[PDB]
């Protein structure tokens, strides 16, 4: 289920995201010896923390978004979350005649792109496999040839069986719903509601 | 269904051949979490996990720098509970030559 | 010693032990009996490499 | 003292990022003593493949 | 009993909400996962939570207001309110002949008007039960000629037994006051009653 | 690796330090005799700490910034750092041909240029040895013709081999980043990544 | 040396099923004290000790109650030193542990 947004409804231009916060968290065991070497240790998974505010809401832009907001939480769906600054279409063609060696459980994709897919993908883009829901950041490419050497952020959630497919563009954060336990927005006397904020956590 | 070996017959060096590979479609009944192929030489067996749901979408397991001669599989499904399918068995002899694949259509 | 199965082996295992002051340990899976002697190879740890 | 590998000692002093896991090999119980399962578990965020396990 | 408001007495008109705070309450098992799924179980029956805020009450109106909230805490009984920006008028007729058939759990309702309803429940609307006295909220819409189709965000408390009867319009909360311990007022020298406030919270 | 900054990147002059804050840390065990005397020990190892925060960063400077980070992140090296205003480049010339001699420890230090480096080395200016990563803060100054006697702060932490060369100009921290459990950046409704900043720690 | 599987076409041992035995010739290596054999989908490894008349006679090993189908044999030998011999392969196909009567109608 898709977060309402300006792109689908811009009839409602309140529900546009004012501010958006992209959480890095990664939680890790640091240790500082006395000898002055810091050291980590690393167990549990990252996910990305998406905080979304929002300015005063006309009475129908605000039943549209709290009708999304219980149609979510009673269907126990998953909130899907797309930030504009991430859309910067550069490789463009077919996704399906790409493949993907198996057995890759590290923090890197070598693919084979066999010439079907135009331009490269920059640093630091959005990029996601077509099999699992967890979104990545390329943190480096080198392209020699038509193989493709992509290095991701956080270290693969899934090891490869060949039949994934490189998602580059349209990518969705499939996010839950946090602080939903108390959720409430103040409805002002001048018929505007005011202090609706979400707090959304990548469930994957 | 379908335990396919597809050799390669590439020329690959003498110290490492790159056996061909194998390909098994995804059993139909659901809940299939991973697939565990028995191999000769390897007293460990490969595991394909199935994350994704692709019926009628075949998947490929493939071997390399296997000894030549001759070779067994035997490939079993297993549930989400814990539960293992029948096996599935097929032996190829493993040989430069001897790597083309079958008739097809 | 007169090893008198009745009772545990845990009981028996300590007993034998408790005879020469040896001790039995299992870290790593690997069953350690040693007792208190003096080594000519220790395993040198610094304050630094402690913790504060 | 447990002895380790040389390149286990190498890699934990050259290393200060170590991505530790814990491999939870638990047995299940069953009716009948022919029959035997195990049920694997661990806290590492993606599942950990070990001598085909 | 009903909590005074302009609509009911309409000689107070400092009555009446300045600002009202409708918050969702559903307590839940949440577990994060160490691989990155939430996985979150609902036990705790969910309520929905009323913040009430005043303008300055003159010393008549607030002399009204503490002396049916001092009725309330000493008869004990239930306060109901009326939210006014969920009385828009959207559905006309009379309910009584809508047979709602029996055996259903959950949050989908069908209802059957029979052909007497006129006007259509949007979704973000309130509904009730004649019987039970919790309120939901229409999620989504769908109607095949007379059978209405509703989803409702809290699954249906009770499974219907046949007779109950739509409310689409005057729903009443049957709350209980949270400030009651400690309820003070202040007077100013100007002669009004500032920052009257009051926490409601639904009960059962 | 390297922190990105105007010397390197000079296409992003967003990168750069708003303010740099240098921070002093040595660890003591200092206590405070009932006589008044104040006795303090030096026991645990010191390390600078570096405090970084940037100006307005548009999207594609923090593109460039965070892709960076993540790959400090991933590949668990060490980040290094090129504060600016210790760039004063006032010692010339190549210090491959000066000879530091073996076996010397404490803050003092002697080595001979053998007449090959122009420039004096005020106090208050930075100094690193070739080998060991550390990175000391010159107190005082005094030359004899070529041989030069400099007293450095922080004690040298490793006794001299006769090899180590002196390295006046191009310091780097080798530092690792303190906020990465919980790294987030908001982007505004104007366009740009506003406060970010780095809490560096020198390791080793 | 001769790690070879014999299998057993009647087994029984305390009223169980018995399949075939392994069998093999003592490596060598002096100060050998023990013979490990690692067997597929088994945690425990089978380990029998040698003895002191084993340099003349090879020692074998019994396996009883393993479903019919394919077992992957491994045999590797010790030293006092924990030194250890490369591992020896075994793959063959076992039959089951009680042929039992098929069914009559």
């Amino acid at each position: 289920m898709r977060l309402p947004d300006p792109y689908t409804n811009p009839e409602y231009p309140g529900l546009g995201f004012e501010s958006v916060n992209l959480v890095d968290n990664d939680p890790m065991i640091r240790d500082e010896l006395p000898n002055g070497k810091v050291k980590e240790v690393k167990i549990s998974a990252q996910y990305w923390g998406i905080n979304i505010s929002y300015p005063e809401l006309f009475p129908d832009e605000y039943a549209f978004l709290d009708s999304r907001l219980l149609e979510y939480k009673r269907t126990g769906d998953y909130l899907d979350v797309l930030l504009p600054q991430y859309e910067a279409f550069r490789v463009r063609g077919d996704t399906k005649s790409v493949t993907i060696p198996a057995g890759q459980k590290g923090s890197q994709i070598i693919l084979n792109t066999n010439g079907t897919l135009t331009g490269q993908p920059k640093a630091g883009d959005l990029f996601k496999l077509s099999t699992h829901p967890k979104v990545y950041k390329i943190t480096n490419f080198s392209s020699s040839g038509n193989v493709w050497n992509i290095s991701l952020y956080p270290d693969l959630f899934i090891t490869t069986t060949g039949s994934e497919k490189p998602v580059f563009n349209g990518i969705l954060f499939r996010t839950k719903l946090m602080n939903g336990d108390s959720f409430g927005s103040t409805l002002n006397n001048n018929g505007t509601y005011s202090g609706i904020s979400l707090s959304l956590r990548e469930s994957l | 269904r379908d335990f396919k070996y597809t050799p390669t017959p590439g020329g690959v060096v003498g110290a490492i051949g790159k056996n061909g590979e194998l390909s098994w479609l995804p059993s139909l009944t659901n809940n299939v979490v991973y697939y565990s192929i028995a191999h000769s030489g390897h007293v460990n067996p490969y595991i394909v996990q199935q994350l994704e749901n692709n019926p009628n979408e075949r998947m490929i397991q493939e071997i390399i720098g296997e000894p030549a001669g001759l070779a067994i599989f035997e490939l079993r499904a297993v549930d989400i509970n814990g539960r293992r399918s029948s096996p599935v068995t097929l032996s190829v002899d493993l040989n430069s030559a001897k790597n083309l694949s079958v008739v097809s259509n | 010693t007169i090893l008198d199965t009745s009772e545990s082996v845990f009981k028996n295992v300590q007993g034998i032990l408790e005879s020469f002051g040896g001790a039995i340990n299992n870290l790593s899976g690997e069953y350690r009996i040693t007792v208190e002697k003096y080594s000519t190879n220790p395993l040198r740890i610094n304050f630094l490499d402690t913790y504060g | 003292m447990k002895k380790i590998l040389d390149s286990a000692k190498n890699y934990l002093n050259t290393h200060d990022k170590l991505k530790t896991a814990c491999l939870i090999a638990l047995e299940l119980p069953s009716s009948s003593g022919s029959a035997a399962t195990y049920i694997y578990l661990t806290d590492y965020f993606r599942d950990v493949t070990y001598n085909g396990i």
